[PDB]
């Protein structure tokens, strides 16, 4: 047993937390009032970070008849990778919770749900065949819900979150219909040779529709623009909770499936172009309509939408490994700035004033100060990103233009304009202490700022597979210079006092003020009403 | 109700200030414009008629729409 | 942050500058 | 269940040898 | 920190009356309302309101804004409100 | 089985000679008789061999000499754990009734009228004439359980025109049973299996069985008896209704429809497809209209049962396995939810639903367990109901997956409203007018909850011991359907 | 409170001047 | 609409029939 | 778990011998499970191929995996 | 060089392109713990061979 | 959990829970999969 550790922690904290006491690990029970905490889950959990590649084998699970027992995973170029990433994320969120928790008496049950979220995400990232994957896949939908309404302060928030979770559910059924069609066609579970099986052969253009149904699932579990289940709701719940959903179960779990099924999107190029179309359109539209949002918390999600649309596009352009490494690094950075958001919301929990353009960027903590680092090294500058995981595949999108022939999308498929614009839209826009980032809160931010090459260089460890021949390409190299200046525009333009072009506030020519997308792109994206 | 609407007429001063200040940092700009909207709603209501005061409250609502 | 920890905690961002210098060395 | 987690760890070593 | 007693809310009413935009520091007192001696209208009432909002209270409903009519009602608001 | 078969009847009759106003003895001994019949059901499980087309423990006694329409008692495959679930659940009803006085609700009367194992009979009864007698027969015990101690919401009654149709459909099946009985003298189910009918008549006989069944099954044109029957049903009458009385129709289809009329079943596959599909769609959307909690759970049960139908169609071993395991998981989950809503009634003594509020303060462990079972009624993957429903789904195995696409709506709306109602019940610090009467759950209460959660998790993490003990029988059924 | 707003440009980078000097010292060491 | 679903349900039945005719 | 491949005597027209007709069902389903478990054993052997290669882990067995799959036909 | 290149490397990589020098490269990348400082010279020689590869393949993109 | 304080007489039900716990697997085997991995394994010997 190496994976079920957070499940064990959750199962013990679910009941023993309110009947055990001071220590509750093995002895010293209710010597004082419980004050029990995540302490058990942490002391049991932190070991899994030592995962390193050496052949490991399988273990029984639900021994259905058509299916197989002896489930698990065998070691390849993604298993321990995703394992260490997700356990790092979960440890992050657990420490940040025990910081941000201990005031709401539903805390024990909450962090229980948190580890159940982690365990469903595990059963995703550790399933040998996609049936355990679907187990964990609706597990993380239910877990996103169970994590949404912990704070529970407002009820109509949930009265909207129900129609929200409709979309989590329909995505999980996208996956269910997909896997049903798989076993109607494949008859098997093993991912190795199913590529050879389905690569040769209702509508009778079935297999392509299968892959697209898998895509529909990967997106319906997500929350980006029109499939957004968690945007209008998730921030009333604790900040590391929205961090968890947006990082892991929005996209990471959605795409770890299609990456375990990377050969299954390989065998259908029609499927690949349908992924690329929707991915590029989602990135483009999220970043584009992401104009003038006014808040102090939700703008991280207002970024995540496009910052992951581009990445699902990366998965769909046949650069699955590239999108994977992009997602590890983006999880890191976006989690750093999620925890920055949580720090400043705890600041709002210590006082209720907006500061005068000097305190909107720092209350003078060094522990939290790494918010600038996280943001700017996320934005797509050649520090460790930009050409890395974004612009090299955009140099591939140049050739995608060369193929398709529309000189609109992949020219501006980089959204550094929009990303940089609303980034600063967040960076800008009763006395409290100069010590406002607690230590048990900030140690996670410290180690994850530390977190920021043999994966970023993918054509080395996995060089020149059959059709995985991509990267440098017959490309014009002008993109090694051009989008840096879109980045620089989005960097310096926002340094004014009025970033919005004047007369954008009132609409143009005085038509109906409802036709602007504000009421549209917050509630289910309301595109075709 | 032309002058007893103090709690009503003077209500959306902070709302205009905020929805105005909700465009940028808007310290100087929206602070001066908040003082200006104060002066605007102050110089108003000089009529003694229900119909004219209704037109004035309609103008106020149109302003608070911006 | 502890004042003694704060002085050495930042690192002066020198390590970040080294990454920029190495990236610049790779370029051209 | 700390020491109970250690008993589950004994069972885990058993199942690992079963995978070994 | 310290708890919000009655004199703790009187200090907040004083911080409210500290808005000497067009009022006198002496004619604006816990009992000497702005409309009483200092001279107030809907403009001046909402002015003292927008001054004291961030300073004191933050739990005053938008329908009963003028219902205070004094700085003793402001002390009451800073006394009973969930925020302190 | 020979001796260990008649435990509930012997217990009931030998207790009938103990009126015993002092309840303690009748409660204790009825509960012990129930628990030992359940123990003999479970040792009968252990006694099972998952390798024969024959039925496991066959017994008989002459009933009418010519043509010997006798009590032929088989327990192969499905019936094995159907009777197990029956026993599993009957002590649950006996145990939900440790009420102190229990005076007007005369305890021995409900003991004697729940401790009638005619459900055991029908699930083991393997000659569809006497098998016919029992589901129709259990209606007399069900009617007395439904209203004698049942909550009175109306002048106790069922829709009279619907009830006349329901019983008319039951007797229409009786004409079909006789037509097959005299068609070739075939007394029992083994020989009704062997025999072969006229395709022109197989369809008539199939729909004639289907009348009574699809009344017992809650299909869209006739299912209204579940909500009205439950909202009036007692706490232990609903536990039996959802538990077994719905399994009646699906087990009837399973034994006396699929391997009986293979050609007629082949011909009517799309019929039941669309019927159950639109039924799931309706019962998923309806709980919008219904605010009554018992009606809510009853309609979720309709949804699950028409899923059982949309899966039983198949010659897919996985298909009918998902059908029967959704039946087991449903007899667990809907009965656990009926236990829940009965506790929620009694602890609140109110029959409006808007009044269940502040539950995390009054009974938070009830909140935990209510979620532990509402995740199941929406079939959280991992629960037993998931294994059931997904084998139902893959039941589109040799198929082309067009009815799974209607199960799409049927189950997505189901899970949606499951979460909505679990919220609506536990939502907010909505202070009710109960005068600080918290009503924390009882140790016996969490006890009677224990076995459902245990069966649920033990299936949901390890369905082998139930899919095994079944595959041989279902696969024989399928080849006869081949 | 007020000093932090005034010294925001100085605190945008924790040790901008010292870091540049340290980077120059590292360069004069690598060379 | 209800009769619409009733007839489109047997229409999906007919779609299964068309798949049966596909082979 | 001890059965016999012969089904006694059943002609093509099965109405005649209900004993033999039931026995053909009960052991031809045994043969059905014979070849179903043969496909399952060959699938565990497909996993075994994958385990062995680990570097190709699609090739050197993939056409033999097509042979495996030929335990099933009529994929349309 | 097929039955031999099948080892230590995925499916010979490219047969038509003839990468031709991943014999010590993967040994460098895997023999040690693959810390960032494994080997710069084989890294850059393979980068320059793939660089002239990109040259070739752009000039094949020409027509 | 007071065995001597059997105020509703839960001892019957608790002993039933214990006997269900001792309701072991029994290692019946005798399955279609158990018989498969012998007959079809002979079929594998046919290779």
């Amino acid at each position: 047993l190496i994976v079920f550790l957070p499940l064990l922690g959750s199962s013990v904290a679910g009941f023993f937390g309110r009947f055990l006491g001071s220590e509750g690990s093995a002895i010293m029970t209710t010597t004082c009032v419980s004050f029990s905490s995540i302490l058990s889950l942490i002391a049991f959990y932190e070991v899994a970070l030592g995962a390193s590649a050496c052949y490991l084998r399988i273990a029984p699970w639900i021994s259905s008849e058509m299916f197989d027992a002896s489930w698990g995973f065998l070691f390849d170029s993604l298993t321990v990778v995703m394992l260490i990433v997700v356990t790092s994320i979960s440890s992050l969120v657990h420490l940040y919770s025990i910081s941000y928790m201990s005031e709401d008496p539903h805390s024990p049950r909450f962090m229980c749900y948190l580890s159940i979220f982690t365990f469903f995400m595990l059963m995703l990232v550790t399933g040998d065949n996609f049936l355990q994957l679907f187990l964990g896949w609706e597990g993380v939908g239910l877990a996103s819900y169970l994590l949404i309404h912990f704070w529970f302060t407002r009820l109509q928030a949930d009265k909207a979150a129900i129609k929200a979770m409709l979309v989590n559910r329909v995505g999980d059924f996208g996956l269910a219909l997909g896997i049903l069609g798989c076993f109607t066609l494949f008859q098997t579970v093993d991912f190795s040779t199913i590529f050879a099986c389905a690569s040769v052969p209702m509508r009778l253009n079935a297999i392509s529709l299968i892959c697209i149904l898998l895509f529909i699932g990967a997106v319906g579990k997500s929350a980006q623009i029109g499939l957004h289940t968690w945007l209008p709701d998730a921030m009333e719940g604790p900040t590391p909770v929205s961090a968890l959903i947006h990082a892991a179960t929005m996209v990471t779990a959605g795409v770890f499936m299609i990456a375990r099924c990377s050969p299954l999107f390989e065998y259908s190029p029609t499927a690949l172009i349908v992924i690329t179309s929707a991915g590029a359109m989602t990135s483009f539209l999220a970043a584009t309509t992401g104009i003038l949002q006014n808040d102090l918390k939700r703008v991280i999600a207002y970024s995540t939408c496009s910052q992951l649309g581009y990445m699902i596009f990366a998965c769909g352009i046949s650069n699955y490994s590239v999108s994977v490494f992009h997602l590890m690094n983006h999880a890191f950075f976006k989690a750093l700035l999620f925890l920055s958001a949580g720090s400043v919301i705890h600041a709002m929990s210590d006082e209720q004033d907006m500061r005068k353009m000097g305190g909107l960027a720092s209350s003078f903590p060094l522990t939290y100060a790494m918010m600038l680092i996280g943001s700017l090294s996320l934005i797509g500058f050649p520090f460790l990103t930009g050409f890395y995981s974004k612009d090299v595949i955009l140099e591939l999108a140049y050739t995608k233009y060369t193929i398709s022939g529309n000189f609109a999308f992949w020219l501006g498929s980089v959204s550094v304009l929009f990303t940089s614009y609303y980034s600063f839209r967040l960076l800008f826009l009763d006395i409290s202490r100069c010590h406002d980032a607690p230590i048990p809160m900030a140690i996670p931010l410290i180690l994850l700022a530390l977190g920021s090459n043999f994966w970023a260089n993918s054509l080395l460890v996995l060089p020149k597979n059959e059709i995985l021949a991509e990267s440098e390409f017959a490309a014009p190299t002008i993109i090694k210079l051009i989008p840096i200046l879109f980045s620089t525009l989005g960097a310096f333009v926002a340094y004014n006092v009025n970033p919005v072009a004047d007369q954008f506030q009132r609409a143009f020519q005085t038509s109906t003020f409802c036709n602007r997308l504000y009421s549209f792109f917050n509630k289910r994206w309301f595109f075709d009403q | 109700r032309r002058a007893a609407q103090k709690e009503r007429v003077r209500i959306l001063y902070r709302r205009a200030l905020k929805d105005t200040l909700n465009w940028a940092v808007h310290r100087h700009i929206f602070y001066r414009d908040a003082s200006d909207l104060r002066e605007k709603f102050n110089v108003n209501q000089d009529v003694e008629d229900v119909d004219r005061i209704d037109k004035l409250i309609a103008h106020g609502e149109a302003e608070y729409n911006k | 942050p502890k004042t003694w920890h704060t002085v050495t905690g930042k690192g002066l961002c020198a390590v970040m500058w080294f990454w920029i210098l190495y990236r610049a060395k790779q370029d051209g | 269940a700390a020491a109970a987690a250690a008993a589950a760890a004994a069972a885990a070593a058993a199942a690992a040898a079963a995978a070994a | 920190g310290s708890f919000l007693d009655k004199s703790e809310v009187t200090d907040r009413v004083l911080s409210v009356v500290k808005n000497f935009q067009k009022v006198d520091p002496s004619k604006v007192t816990p009992k000497a309302n702005f409309q009483n001696d200092l001279g107030l209208d809907s403009l001046d009432s909402v002015e003292v309101v927008m001054a004291l909002e961030e300073e004191f209270g933050f739990e005053i409903p938008d329908n009963e804004a003028d219902k205070i009519q004094s700085i003793d009602l402001a002390v009451d608001f800073i006394a009973s409100h969930p925020q302190a | 089985l020979s001796g260990l078969i008649l435990c509930p009847v012997l217990g009931s009759i030998i207790l009938l000679f103990i009126p015993n106003s002092r309840i303690r003895l009748i409660r204790l001994i009825g509960l012990c008789a129930s628990l030992i019949t359940f123990l003999y059901s479970l040792v009968l499980w252990i006694q099972f061999d998952s390798s024969t087309a024959k039925f496991q423990f066959v017994e008989s006694l002459r009933w009418l000499p010519y043509e010997n329409i006798n009590f032929y008692l088989g327990i192969d495959g499905i019936s094995l754990f159907f009777v197990i679930l029956t026993t599993f659940l009957i002590p649950i009803c006996i145990l939900v009734g440790w009420s102190g006085m229990r005076s007007y609700g005369k305890e021995y009367i409900i003991a004697f009228l729940i401790c009638e194992f005619l459900m055991i009979a029908v699930f083991c009864m393997l000659d569809l004439l006497l098998f016919y007698v029992f589901p129709e027969s259990v209606l007399i015990p069900m009617f007395i359980i439904i209203g004698v101690w049942g909550s009175r919401q109306r002048k106790i009654k069922a829709a009279y025109q619907f009830f006349l149709y329901t019983l008319l459909g039951s007797l229409f099946m009786l004409l079909a049973i006789l037509l097959i009985l005299f068609q070739t003298g075939t007394t029992d189910l083994q020989i009704l299996l062997t025999t072969e009918f006229s395709e022109r008549r197989q369809i008539f006989l199939w729909i004639a069985f289907f009348a009574s069944f699809a009344v017992k099954v809650p299909m869209v044109p006739v299912h209204i008896w579940l909500p009205e029957a439950h909202v009036e049903a007692p706490t232990a009458g609903s536990v039996i209704l959802a538990g077994i009385l719905l399994k009646f129709g699906t087990y009837g289809f399973l034994r006396f429809s699929i391997p009986m009329f293979p050609e007629a079943t082949l011909c009517f596959t799309p019929f039941i497809y669309t019927l159950s599909a639109i039924a799931i769609i309706y019962t998923s959307l309806t709980t919008l209209r219904q605010i009554d909690l018992k009606k809510i759970i009853a309609y979720s049960s309709v949804a699950h049962m028409n899923l059982v139908t949309i899966g039983m169609f198949s010659p897919n071993i996985q298909g009918i396995g998902g059908s029967i395991l959704l039946m087991l998981s449903h007899g667990l989950v809907s009965s656990a939810l009926f236990l829940c809503v009965g506790v929620l009634y009694d602890r609140h003594k109110t029959r409006l639903v808007r009044y269940y509020g502040g539950l995390v303060s009054t009974m938070p462990n009830f909140s935990t367990i209510f979620f532990s079972f509402t995740l199941a009624n929406m079939s959280l993957p991992g629960t037993s109901s998931f294994i059931g429903e997904f084998l139902i789904l893959v039941g589109a195995f040799q198929r082309n997956s067009l009815v799974a696409t209607l199960a799409a709506l049927g189950m997505i709306l189901g899970a949606a409203y499951s979460l909505w109602l679990y919220n609506r019940v536990v939502s907010g610090n909505l202070k009710p007018d109960f005068l600080h009467k918290f009503s924390d759950l009882n140790g016996r209460e969490v006890f009677i909850f224990i076995p459902f959660l245990v069966g649920l998790v033990w299936m949901g993490v390890y369905p082998k011991v139930f899919l095994d003990c079944m595959h041989t029988s279902v696969s024989n059924l399928v080849q006869h359907g081949k | 409170k007020h000093p932090m707003l005034s010294n925001q440009m100085r605190h945008a980078l924790p040790g901008l001047g010292i870091g540049v000097a340290a980077f120059c010292v590292y360069l004069v060491g690598e060379q | 609409g209800i009769f619409g679903i009733a007839l489109p349900i047997i229409v999906y039945k007919g779609i299964v029939k068309d798949f049966h005719m596909q082979d | 778990f001890e059965e016999s491949a012969p089904d006694g005597f059943d002609p093509e027209n099965p109405y005649k011998d209900p004993v033999a007709m039931v026995e053909m069902r009960e052991h031809i389903v045994r043969e059905k499970w014979i070849h179903i478990e043969k496909a399952k054993i060959l699938r565990e052997k497909v996993k075994w191929c994958y385990r062995v290669e680990g570097v190709n882990h699609y090739q050197k067995c993939r056409h033999l995996v097509q042979q495996y799959l030929d335990a099933t036909r009529g994929v349309g | 060089t097929q039955e031999e290149m099948s080892a230590a490397k995925i499916a010979l990589g490219s047969r038509d392109m003839c990468a031709h020098l991943l014999i010590p490269l993967n040994k460098c990348r895997q023999a040690e713990f693959y810390l960032p400082w494994k080997c710069e010279d084989e890294r850059h020689v393979y980068e320059k061979c793939e660089y002239e590869l990109v040259m070739e393949r752009m000039l094949a993109m020409k027509k | 959990k007071w065995e001597d304080w059997e105020l509703p007489c839960y001892i019957t039900s608790f002993l039933t829970i214990v006997i269900l716990g001792v309701g072991l697997n029994a290692k019946p085997d005798l399955s279609i999969e158990t018989w498969a991995h012998q007959k079809a394994l002979e079929r594998l010997e046919m290779e």
